[PDB]
C-alpha cells in the first residue's frame, strides 16, 4: 500500500554484550543479533520497492549512523570489503555492506578508545536521533505518504539495572512518536524480563514490546512480531504480553509508587512526605498547615 | 524493590572482529525446526491473549433485560 | 489496474508453470512485492520456520476489523498457489510453497541464486543523457506512430504486427492505415508503468511459439524489474529465448545495447519504473467558449490533444486549440468515448481551474450547506456539450437479426417468443403486432427450432 | 509563569490507577454505564473511564 | 446480596453470574471501604 521508513535503534554496548555472553553459554551473540537484523532489514526492503531503512547504533561514547553512512565518508570514498557476498541482490547488498562496514568502523573506534568506561547509556539519544531522522524524511517527502516505524534492539543482560536519568528523554520520545504517529517497537535481548520505560514506550506509541532470552532464532521474532508495517497496524493485533502499569519511581526511596504525593511545582513523585518540610528535587518550602492536612488520620468512633 | 574486565571485554571484541571478517553467513539465521516451533508457540500464545483481551473494547449492549 | 492485472495473469498461469516460475529468486521477490500487505506479512512470517502453520494462528493474528482483507489475502495466495492446504488431524494446516520459500530465503539472506540478478561489469554509460534519451526516443516513436502523427521514423515490424494483433490499433487496407481505438486511447490515459505492463501482458498472451519459453520470459521481465539503471549487465547469463527477447526489449526501449549482438546490455529507467511508480507538462485550460490553452511542449501531448482538439496555434509553452464539433466527432468515430475524453480533460486540468473550482465549491457550501456537490474543475457547459455530441453520434443504434411474423395462431408466436426469451437472444416482442425479434448470433437457434 | 510572592507550594495527594483488562463489561463509577475496560483507583478500587 | 439472591431464584444461574460480574467492582470497593473502617476501628480500640 504505502512505503515506510524503518529506523532501527540498536544498542551495541560492549559491556552489556560481554555480560550477555558471560551469562549465556554461547559467545559472540552480537554477530547473531547483527545478522538477524540484516535479514530483517532485507525483509523490510523486500516488502516494498520504495520503502527505506535507517540504522543508528548507540555505543558507549555516543551514537553513530550505520545505514546510510556519513556523507563525509561518501565524499571521501570505496574500499569494498568482502564480508557480504556480491552475488546476492544488489539493492539489499549495498545496504548490508554499508551496515557491516559501519559496524566494523564503530568497533575499531571503540577498540581504540576502549580505555574510557562510561556509565551513561546513549539509547535515549539514539532514539531521539531516529525520531529526528523520521521527521527529516517525512518533511522531505521525496516519496509521498511515507509511514515510519521505530524498532529498538536493546540488551539488558541482567547487569545494568533501571536507569532513572533515562526517564525524561524516553517520555519525550513517546510524545514525539505519538505526535508523528510513528510506532516504537522494542526488542530486549536479555535476562531481566521487565523493562518498564520501553514497555510504556511501546504501549503508548502503539508498538510491540518483545523480551527474548536467547539470540538464536531472532529472525523469526523479527519477521513475525516486528514485521508490522504501519499500513496494517490497526488490522494486525500485537503480541505485546505483560501489560505495563504506567507507574513511576519515588524520588528519594526509589520504589514503585502507589497512591502518593507529587510536588506541585516540579512534579517530582514522592511516596512519603519528605523530611525537612522541603522538596527534594525542587527545593521549595512546604506549608505546615496543608501537609498536616495530609498527615491527618481517618476518623472512626471508639 | 558481575563486573566484566577490560581484558576479557577486549577478547570478546576481538572475537567479534574476526567473526565479522572471516565470514558473515546470513544463512545461519534459519532456526533448527524446534526453536522456531517454540518461538511460534510463544508468539501465538501472546497473540491469543491479546486478541481475547482486545476482541471487544454510548454504553455497550447487555444480556440483561432492560 | 496494474497489480490487479499482473495478479490476474499470474492466477491464469497454471500451477506447475507457477512452481517452475518460483525457481528464480528475483521472480519470487517481484511476485511477493505484488501481494497485498497482509499476504506479504504472512508470507514473511511463514518463510523462516520450516514447520507447519495453521490458518487459526493467521486468523488470530488479524484484528476483528481486518477480516475482509484477511480473506482477500488468503484467496489471493491460494489462487497464486503460494499456500498448500493440508487436511490432517482435523485442522486445515498451511504450507508455504517450498520452491517459493527457498528462493525468497535465498534472495533475502544471500547465497545460491544462479545469477537471477545478473552480473555487473562495472563499465557504464550516462543514465540521464544517453540511457534516458534512448528509452524516451523509443517510447516517443512508438506512441507517435500509435497516435498517428506523420513520422520520418517508424517502429519495428515486430511491434507493428503486435499492435495489429492486439485489441487496440485497428487497421484497414482499403485506406491503408491504422485507427486508435477506445482501449487505445485508454492506454494513453493510464500511467506509462501500466502502459508497459499491459503491452507486456498482451505480448505474453500472443507468444505461443516454441521459440519462447514462458517461464524464462517472465524470469527476464522480473529480472529487468529487479535490475538498476545506469550500469551494465552480461548476456552470457541468459538463455537464447532471453537473448532474442533482450533484442525485442531493445526494440521496445526497455533496455539499451550499444550494438546488436553485443555481450553487454544496459537497462533503462523504464526497467526500474516497471515495478512501481517513482505546473506539470500537459496541464491545460478549458474555457466556456470551448477554447483550450495547453501548456505543453511535448509533441506526444500535442499529438494526443489533436485527436479531439482542433489545434489553431502553437507556442513553446502552450498550444492553442478549440474543442469543436467536428474534432469531437473525429474522436467519437475513432471510438474515443466522451467519458474518457472528459477524464483526460480532468486529469490535465490546470491548477488555476482547480482553485477557481475550489472557490466556487466554497461559496456553494457557504450558501447551501444542506446539499453537497462534486468538484467541477472544468465547465459543465463544455462537459454537457461533449456528452451531447456523444448523444448526437449515438442517436440510433442498430442490431441485425430476424423477425418472425405473419402467424395465423397466437399460441405458436407466444411459444417462439418465450423460447427466444429463455435462450436470451430476444430484443423485442409483442402479441399485438405478432412480432418478436432476435439477434444475428441468436438467429440459428430459433431457425433450427422452427425447422425441427 | 507564576509570581514569586505565591507561596502555595504543597504536595497534591494522587494515585496512579491500574489499567484493568476484562472480557466482561462492568459499571463505571463515574457515569454509571457498562464499560469493558477502565482504570482501578489505587486507594478505593473504583473504576474510571478516562484519565 | 439481596439483589443477587433475587436474580438467583428468579432466573436461575444463567444470568446471575452476569449480574454479579456487573456489580463486582463497586461491591469490592464498598467491601474495601468497610474493611478500612474495621481496621482503623480496631486500631483505635486496641
Ligand atoms: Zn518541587
Ligand atoms: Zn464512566
Ligand atoms: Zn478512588
Amino acid at each position: 500500500e504505502s512505503p515506510s521508513l524503518l529506523t532501527v535503534i540498536i544498542e551495541i554496548a560492549p559491556k552489556l554484550w560481554t555480560t550477555f555472553d558471560e551469562e549465556g553459554n554461547e559467545k559472540g551473540s552480537i554477530i547473531k543479533v547483527l545478522e538477524a537484523l540484516i535479514v530483517f532489514l532485507n525483509a523490510h526492503l523486500a516488502f516494498n520497492s520504495a520503502n527505506k531503512v535507517a540504522v543508528i547504533a548507540a555505543y558507549s561514547q555516543g551514537i553513530k549512523y550505520l545505514y546510510p553512512e556519513s556523507t563525509s565518508a561518501l565524499k571521501a570514498s570505496r574500499s569494498d570489503l568482502k564480508i557480504i557476498n556480491s552475488d546476492m541482490y544488489r539493492r539489499f547488498r549495498n545496504v548490508d555492506e554499508t551496515l557491516v562496514e559501519e559496524i566494523y568502523k564503530l568497533f575499531e573506534l571503540e577498540k581504540k578508545q576502549i580505555e574510557q568506561n562510561s556509565q551513561r547509556s546513549t539509547l535515549a539519544g539514539a532514539m531521539s536521533a531516529g525520531l529526528t531522522y523520521v521527521n527529516r524524511i517525512s518533511k522531505e517527502s521525496v516519496t509521498t505518504s511515507l509511514k515510519s516505524r521505530l524498532l529498538v534492539l536493546t540488551c539488558g543482560s541482567g547487569s545494568s539495572k533501571d536507569e532513572i536519568f533515562q526517564y525524561i528523554p524516553i517520555m519525550n520520545c513517546i510524545f514525539s512518536a505519538t505526535k508523528m504517529k510513528c510506532p516504537i517497537d522494542v526488542v530486549k535481548i536479555g535476562g531481566s524480563k521487565e523493562s518498564t520505560f520501553l514497555q510504556q514506550t511501546t504501549d503508548a506509541t502503539n508498538g510491540v514490546y518483545l523480551h527474548v532470552e536467547s539470540t538464536e532464532g531472532l529472525i523469526q521474532y523479527l519477521a513475525t512480531a516486528m514485521f508490522i508495517d504501519p499500513s496494517l497496524r490497526p488490522i494486525i493485533v500485537k503480541p505485546n504480553h505483560g501489560s505495563v502499569d504506567f507507574r513511576t519511581s519515588c524520588y528519594l526511596t526509589g520504589r514503585v509508587v502507589a497512591v502518593g504525593f507529587i510536588c506541585s511545582v516540579c512534579l517530582c513523585v514522592l511516596s512519603i512526605i519528605p523530611p525537612g518540610n522541603k522538596c527534594p528535587a525542587c527545593d521549595s518550602q512546604f506549608d505546615e498547615h496543608v501537609i498536616a492536612k495530609l498527615k491527618r488520620k481517618p476518623v472512626v468512633p471508639r | 524493590t558481575l563486573k566484566v574486565s577490560n581484558q576479557q571485554m577486549l577478547q570478546q571484541l576481538s572475537l567479534v572482529m574476526d567473526n565479522l571478517i572471516n565470514k558473515l553467513d546470513l544463512n545461519q539465521v534459519v532456526p533448527n525446526n524446534e526453536v522456531s516451533n517454540k518461538i511460534n508457540k510463544r508468539v501465538i500464545t501472546a497473540i491469543k491473549i491479546n486478541a481475547k483481551q482486545a476482541k471487544h473494547n454510548l454504553e455497550v449492549k447487555s444480556t440483561l433485560p432492560i | 489496474s496494474l497489480k490487479h492485472s499482473v495478479t490476474q495473469y499470474l492466477e491464469e498461469i497454471p500451477q506447475q508453470v507457477q512452481n517452475r516460475l518460483y525457481t528464480s529468486p528475483a521472480t519470487c521477490l517481484a511476485i511477493y512485492r505484488i501481494l497485498p500487505p497482509l499476504a506479504k506479512f504472512f508470507i514473511m512470517a511463514m518463510v523462516f520456520n520450516e514447520n507447519e502453520v495453521p490458518l487459526l494462528d493467521l486468523d488470530k493474528w488479524v484484528n476483528s476489523n481486518g477480516k475482509l482483507q484477511f480473506q482477500n489475502a488468503i484467496k489471493s495466495m491460494k489462487s497464486l498457489h503460494l499456500l498448500i492446504p493440508n487436511k490432517s488431524s482435523g485442522t486445515l494446516m498451511i504450507n508455504l510453497n517450498p520452491t517459493f520459500k527457498i528462493s525468497l530465503r535465498n534472495a533475502l539472506t544471500g547465497g545460491e541464486v544462479q545469477n537471477s540478478f545478473g552480473v555487473v561489469v562495472e563499465e557504464n554509460v550516462v543514465s540521464l543523457d544517453l540511457l534516458d534519451e534512448y528509452s524516451a526516443n523509443k517510447w516517443e516513436t512508438i506512441l507517435h506512430f500509435m497516435v498517428g502523427t506523420p513520422l520520418a521514423k517508424i517502429p519495428s515490424e515486430k511491434v507493428l504486427n503486435l499492435l495489429k494483433h492486439s485489441k487496440l490499433m485497428e487497421e484497414v487496407n482499403s485506406t491503408g492505415e491504422f485507427k486508435i481505438t477506445n482501449e487505445g486511447f485508454q492506454f494513453l490515459l493510464q500511467e506509462i508503468n501500466s502502459q508497459l505492463w499491459t503491452l507486456l501482458l498482451q505480448y505474453l498472451k500472443m507468444i505461443e511459439t516454441s521459440k519462447m519459453d514462458l517461464v524464462d520470459v517472465l524470469h527476464f521481465i522480473f529480472m529487468l524489474g529487479a535490475l538498476e539503471v545506469g550500469k551494465a549487465y552480461k548476456i552470457d547469463a541468459l538463455s537464447e529465448t532471453q537473448r532474442i527477447m533482450l533484442q525485442d526489449m531493445r526494440d521496445y526501449g526497455l533496455v539499451f545495447q550499444k550494438h546488436s549482438n553485443d555481450s553487454i546490455f544496459y537497462p533503462t529507467k523504464l526497467a526500474l519504473m516497471l515495478t512501481s511508480d517513482t505546473i506539470p507538462d500537459g496541464s491545460l485550460i478549458v474555457e466556456t467558449n470551448f477554447k483550450i490553452y495547453s501548456y505543453s511542449n511535448s509533441p506526444l501531448q500535442i499529438a494526443v490533444l489533436s485527436l479531439f482538439v482542433h489545434l489553431k496555434a502553437r507556442f513553446v509553452n502552450m498550444v492553442l486549440g478549440q474543442i469543436t464539433r467536428e474534432s469531437i466527432r473525429r474522436a467519437l468515430t475513432n471510438g474515443i468515448t466522451a467519458d474518457q475524453i472528459i477524464a483526460y480533460l480532468e486529469t490535465h486540468a490546470h491548477p488555476q481551474m482547480r482553485r477557481l473550482a475550489e472557490e466556487k465549491l466554497e461559496k456553494k457550501l457557504e450558501l447551501d450547506p444542506n446539499c453537497k456537490e462534486p468538484l467541477q474543475v472544468l465547465p459543465p457547459t463544455v462537459v454537457d456539450q461533449i456528452r451531447l455530441w456523444q448523444l448526437e453520434l449515438d442517436r440510433v443504434i442498430t442490431y441485425e437479426g430476424s423477425l418472425y411474423s405473419d402467424f395465423e395462431t397466437s399460441q405458436e408466436y407466444n411459444l417462439l417468443s418465450k423460447y427466444a426469451q429463455d435462450i436470451g437472444v430476444l430484443l423485442w416482442k409483442d402479441d399485438k403486432k405478432k412480432k418478436f425479434f432476435i439477434s444475428k448470433e441468436g438467429n440459428s437457434q430459433v431457425l433450427d427450432f422452427a425447422k425441427r | 509563569p507564576v509570581n514569586k510572592i505565591n507561596k502555595g507550594f504543597t504536595l497534591v495527594k494522587m494515585g496512579f490507577p491500574t489499567r484493568i483488562f476484562e472480557d466482561t463489561p462492568t459499571f463505571c463509577s463515574c457515569h454509571s454505564k457498562l464499560v469493558y475496560g477502565g482504570y482501578f483507583c489505587p486507594n478505593c478500587h473504583s473504576k474510571v473511564c478516562s484519565l | 446480596n439481596e439483589l443477587f439472591q433475587d436474580v438467583l431464584n428468579g432466573d436461575g444461574e444463567s444470568m446471575s453470574n452476569t449480574c454479579t460480574a456487573y456489580l463486582k467492582p463497586v461491591l469490592n470497593s464498598i467491601t474495601l471501604a468497610t474493611h478500612k473502617y474495621d481496621e482503623y476501628f480496631n486500631e483505635y480500640n486496641n
